């Protein structure tokens, strides 16, 4: 959907002051998967990197140690987390006598 | 030779080898991510020593998390003979909690009840190496002990805990030291002047991974089926010379249960869980003028002989109705664990599974305790007529008989062992519903 | 200042001291023009599948680490026709 | 762990490149929804010493998998004179399917089955569920245990009673007429010794209904294991001579493996000749030493030096299977390869399968397709004086203790497969 | 089903993404069929003590793996003065295949493989087969049997076959020790009239039928296998007035699974502990004969702490700790806990770079090929201990060790790794040199 | 905190920028004048600094006393003196607090100041290692001191509080820093003889 | 060492009996890096 | 007492000029090269009253320029030669000893 | 090794072999002055 866009301030649409002034209820940066921005983030990641050509595999230059984090909006989204845990398979055995099973509540 | 056996080949062999599908010869290994495992010590908050409450937040230096030892140092009050996993008795509990959430807990009795279930052979020895002085050490030795930790995600990678997918939640392991240590500070009821206070020092066992698994963890929502420990603390219904006494404990679970738990024992003496006796091993001084049935061996504080052992009998009742026909002590003690892990399992231990292998990860069937109003556990004890300190009395007696000393054991543990779901998303973990 | 050199990706590379000025220079341009077997960087696709377990399968089997046989196993390059230049491992930096 | 992960070169394109495996997330293949029942069996014909009795097993789940026998014996004498009393008590097994025997399990196989397929732990508490092992004295009471080992007794195999709806599963259990230290010490009986109490108990499987119906209505070919066991006359040892022998094995089907022991009669479990050294006989080491009579309670070692077995090779349509190979080869080597356990001495094992401590498949020797499968043995010679542990350890790899010409019977065992076909409700072997 | 499910607790489960097949539904795989025969070698070379034999695998079959070597040693003193002596006599063997060494294992790897990797009723029996565990007794005669612990020696997954190696022979190397103790020497000294061994080499080779054999011998093909890289060095002995140290450069290349070591006392085979007069530690140990210049063989290894030397240990990797430095308990104790599952003797240490060491499966390695500067740093224990006097060994603290134990001067470095073994048209070799 | 043991601190966003960092401890004479030398820097066994689990440097007490060494001077090393050791002839049980200044390539100068306001996910931090002995405070020579005291230990960063504009660009501006490094490795010395 | 006449004169290629106990070697070494800071985070640029 | 060796590896480097260089640099290249191909066999050892004789197999592949052979005494480096009571052949060869 | 791949391997029999048959008159010589003692050494001499 609104998959956010990796610029050369920010490479990793990390969001960590990132969104003063510019897109304060920033959307979430992008799967990493759909929407391939990682050829992107990488070429957002160098902007002026300079590699031995010994380095082949594009590891010496700690790019372990740069991510993503798991929230990159301004909200840390509890209603995903909470709809992830919780809230599923509506219309409970309590309120409509259509969903129960002669056993007890779900667990 | 082999060629003569190859021509020997008929219909009874369709069935194993015609069409084959699969060799043993030429192996097919899988590639895999690259990863690396880095032993880092944490910095664990609050003096350490005895009774103290310490804890820890593990810090983010991986991607994920799995082993996690406790290192202690502690050094011996008395001479050999007077300690019993000792680094274990010392770790009172620990509790697992991420983002204030508590997970799991675990008890020093469990880890010694686990152990007495799970753990086998070398791996039980090397065990007892690294909780305990098993080279016949003497008064003042100092030694490093190494106590696992046994949550879901300190037994196999496959549960590692993504600890960069929680950038909002911390998880911290919290760490209760016992007041007193048996042979440390302690012998019996009695402090040990000059005893030294434990050194401790916890490390965690954390998963460097490569970009492209790393970027996905922290990215990915995260689903794992982990597993929690239940603890209920009960009295036993007290045993006696005159009678069969018999209990039924009303067990507050929940959740899937692979396994139900419990022994029996004598809050005095950790890890015991038999009575004492005047025969070798079984009791202070056993075997000899000198044995006393009131203080056990404490290096040899546990026992195959279930004579000693307080249960006669038992069955888990669910909503009024039997779960399984009642069965004989030595029936959990042995059969159980026959079966069911293929260790051994000491008297006074006793295990019953709802699972096919509840000592593997796999689900293979649970009885999810959620679903039952009413759990009871119904126990019904030996007499505990034996004179324990009469050889005779002790190894020649009935099945439904026990030791006078069994009347010592007052305390109940019973654990569960259960299913949850661990998720991630945004940051936060916790426990959910499927 | 380079703002006149080889971009990897977002990259300057620097070989022999000073820095790739063009394609030319890198030892892939030997070899720009096959078809070639792997390219060394091998960005992952998609996350891994996950290592499916089973309770069934390592009880029956007690180990033995019975592979299957009926795999592509991939084949390597034939002693007689030389090594093909397919067979050189692309290092595209960029 | 990055000093690490920052070493990567070619060689690890092998294992990491392009990779199809996590060792960091996991997912279960296999689900259940099912439940586990212990439910007792009715035990028809009285039980004691020397009788047969029977039970049908009940149609109380789906599926069914371990069988336990419970068996309630008394001491008839002190600690050290049993041996595996429960395992030696239950004399053998038939299981029946539809009136037709499925397989057969002796004492003596118990033992022997043990002896190479149990181990460390599991073996211990083994030893705990059928003898007394913490030095109990006469007149105790013990309740024992005793695992059956048919083809449906790993969690993953069960027997299907619910695709047999007209056909029986029926267990005939033969109990020993004497069991030393209980009932009998050596020749004579044990006056007032007790009967045995015998329950039989089955561990049922209760299916979903998607999984109940489909067992109950298709039809399956379950691949199963089965004993064949024949005894024979063992070609005496002598001080005089290297004994030799040409056994003819009536065996037939795909055999994961031949197994065998040489033993003497009288004593359950002896596979070795008694000895005047520690454990090697009644009162061994000391004044008190008999080597006419064990120590029950330490009837089994490892010591080679009594067993009988110099060399054997198994001939098969007349040609050489192998080579000649030592009786420790069999003892000791052959079960490090194939099981991973430790053999006492005086058993022998010599696999076809790669790992026949499994129940897949892993290499056969098809005996339906040999006229003549020989068993060839050269037996040690027997001139080693058994009162004399000088001579008893201090000797070569040719010979053995003079009482180890008391080891007369022999026993070879084979381990098959067989294919147990059910539909319709009834079933049965597709070969015999 | 689910009202009697629901009556035994109701024992409903979770389900995943992945297909899913319920828990008994199975099936058996068909397999290629095949048979395994043991067939004798013929040795060239005399054999004797201190003397190299050599043997060419006959192409009888198509694919070998296990390999047992028989000796036959007889006693020259006692029980109780013999330690593995079957293992001590195989000093080492080479594994050459078309003239390229593949690999290569010691008497001592042998028994630091033994003491990390094999274990409980396994490591019993492999004692039985390779000593005198039954208190025998001097001049006892017995045929041993010591397998090879090549990579195709351990699992038939990596079975070599030489059906597809139609040009390249494999042979076997193997060097016979000088002196094995408690059979032709007693410590340093000769036991006049010492018998001269009986060795003979058995392989174990797989026959297959025929679409195996035709798949070998005409396709490709690639195996990943384990390759032993070892160094040996000079310990920097402990002193009995400090704390020594030491950095070891390690000369390893490949992807290593892990790397395992040990100190030890060259003239006693196994002895990778100090000496002492407590029960096993020592020759006579607990009473008035004891004698702390000399081991009891027959329990030359032990599981007591007190007796090792290793204080501390940590791995550099190109100038970086690799991890923190952990006491050599950890090395010795956590280590196998966490990975083998085993129970390792004191003196023995060792470090994973793998989940899974102790398994065929690649799981975790560390490319030594791509570390300039890799080095095992050491911290050994203060040798102030008077190990006559078993007060001053028991109860004694975690860094101070026998006075003795100075006497393990010797340190041997080992390193497991992976190769690949190309094979085609007939020939073949590693492809990491 | 105590002798040899392990402690360690994140330095909070409590500014836009860090740039010193001095540790405190407060230690008491074990002996007279004569028995200490650089005491607070002999308990600075180590210290490891860290940004987003990467190791960036680490400082070894004996580093301190070699940089010392070299580059100090003047009145420079001797206030450095006066700030880790008891130098106006101080007697048994004299208490004193001591600052050791870190030397990693921010602690130096502002132009090396960490951006934390630029690595909001990441965090910094030290690790430190206190001596298991301390010469004339602990242990003299390899005896114990009986009654020395367990050290009080401080540690404060010193922040820099940027206004607007500035702040503004840390914030929103990837960068760059060209900082320095600390490589060490012990070896054996081959000793030479008479 | 003990004997000032000998230590405080002598040669320039020999020291003091006593410095045979200064048998460690300390050997540092003081390098640049690249320090990068970006989406807030930062690591160096050469590992 | 015996000593362990000294060992150092020397090489001799060439150095070109900015021209050939670059063509180094630039361009593909081959070179057809030498390689020595080489396995042990046991010797069908002759004796007293006999001439042995053998057949072993040349497991060898490529264009081969020459192949070279030696028998020898693997106790003694360079013995491709009988031993013998002759100067030079033996120790002490020629005298009593 | 040239990339982890083996080009080629000599042997210490090998280099006596090729001597043996390729090298010669002086230039052998002066090779056997390279890698022997063949000024009448005695023991305890030292060369490189």
């Amino acid at each position: 959907k609104s998959c956010s866009k990796s610029s050369a301030n920010n490479p990793f649409s990390n969001a960590t002051v990132g969104a003063l002034l510019d897109n304060e209820a920033r959307p979430p940066a992008c799967s990493y998967d759909d929407n391939d921005m990682a050829s992107t983030m990488r070429k957002n990641f160098n902007k002026g990197l300079f590699r031995n050509l010994d380095d082949v595999y594009e590891v010496e230059n700690s790019q372990r140690q740069f991510y993503t984090m798991p929230v990159t909006t301004a909200a840390p989204d509890l209603t995903a987390f909470g709809q992830f845990l919780y809230g599923s398979k509506g219309k409970t055995c309590k309120e409509d006598p259509s969903a129960c099973t002669p056993a007890f509540a779900t667990r | 030779g082999g060629l003569s056996q190859l021509v020997a080949y008929g219909a009874q062999d369709v069935y194993l080898t015609g069409n084959p599908q699969i060799t043993f010869f030429k192996t097919v290994y899988r590639r895999y991510t690259n990863f690396a495992i880095e032993s880092i010590q944490q910095t664990i908050n609050g003096s350490v020593g005895f009774g103290n409450k310490v804890s820890t937040q593990i810090s983010r230096n991986g991607d994920l998390i799995t082993d996690i030892v406790v290192e202690f140092v502690l050094t011996k009050g008395g001479n050999g003979g007077t300690t019993y996993y000792p680094a274990e008795e010392l770790l009172q509990d620990v509790e697992l909690e991420i983002g204030g959430q508590r997970i799991d807990k675990h008890y020093n009795d469990w880890f010694r009840t686990y152990d007495a279930l799970f753990r086998m052979n070398d791996d039980r020895y090397n065990y007892r190496r690294m909780t305990d002085w098993v080279n016949n050490e003497l008064v003042g030795a100092q030694k490093r002990f190494y106590v696992p930790l046994i949550f879901f995600f300190n037994q196999t990678p496959g549960l590692a805990l993504p600890l960069i997918a929680l950038q909002y939640h911390e998880v911290k392991l919290y760490f209760t030291l016992a007041s007193q240590v048996q042979g440390v500070n302690y012998n019996g009821s009695s402090a040990i002047a000059g005893a030294a206070q434990p050194t401790m020092s916890v490390w965690v066992d954390y998963i460097f991974l490569d970009t492209q698994e790393r970027t996905r963890f922290a990215q990915l929502p995260h689903e794992y089926l982990i597993e929690q420990l239940q603890f209920t603390g009960s009295e036993t219904a007290t045993p006696s010379a005159t009678t069969q006494a018999s209990q039924n404990i009303r067990l507050n679970f929940n959740h899937p249960t692979k396994y139900l738990a419990w022994n029996f024992n004598n809050p005095t003496n950790y890890g015991q869980y038999t009575a004492l006796a005047n025969i070798p091993g079984a009791c202070s001084g056993a075997g000899t003028a000198a044995a006393t049935v009131t203080t056990p061996d404490y290096g040899n504080t546990g026992t195959y002989n279930e004579q000693l052992a307080v249960l006669d009998s038992a069955k888990i009742q669910l909503n009024g109705q039997d779960r399984f026909a009642t069965r004989k002590g030595s029936y959990f003690n042995k059969v159980q664990p026959y079966q069911s892990i293929g260790g051994v399992t000491p008297a006074g231990v006793y295990l019953y599974s709802f699972a096919l292998k509840p000592a593997g990860r796999q689900p293979s069937g649970t009885c999810n305790f959620s679903r039952i109003d009413n759990a009871t556990l119904s126990l019904t004890y030996k007499t505990c007529s034996i004179d324990a300190t009469s050889p005779a009395a002790v190894l020649g007696n009935t099945e439904t008989v026990t030791a006078n000393t069994a009347t010592l054991l007052t305390a109940l543990n019973i654990y569960a062992k259960n299913y949850n779901v661990l998720r991630i998303m945004s940051g936060m973990g916790g426990l959910a519903y499927a | 200042g380079y703002e006149n050199s080889y971009d990897a990706n977002g990259a300057r590379l620097v070989m022999d001291g000073k820095v790739v000025k063009s394609e030319c220079q890198l030892p892939s341009y030997q070899i720009r023009n096959s078809k070639h077997h792997t390219q060394l960087p091998m960005r992952s696709l998609n996350e891994p599948p996950p290592m499916v377990e089973d309770l069934v399968d390592e009880s029956l089997f007690e180990g033995l680490q019975g592979y299957p046989v009926d795999e592509k196993l991939d084949l390597l390059t034939p002693p007689g026709t030389a090594t093909p230049s397919s067979e050189w491992a692309a290092i595209n930096y960029g």
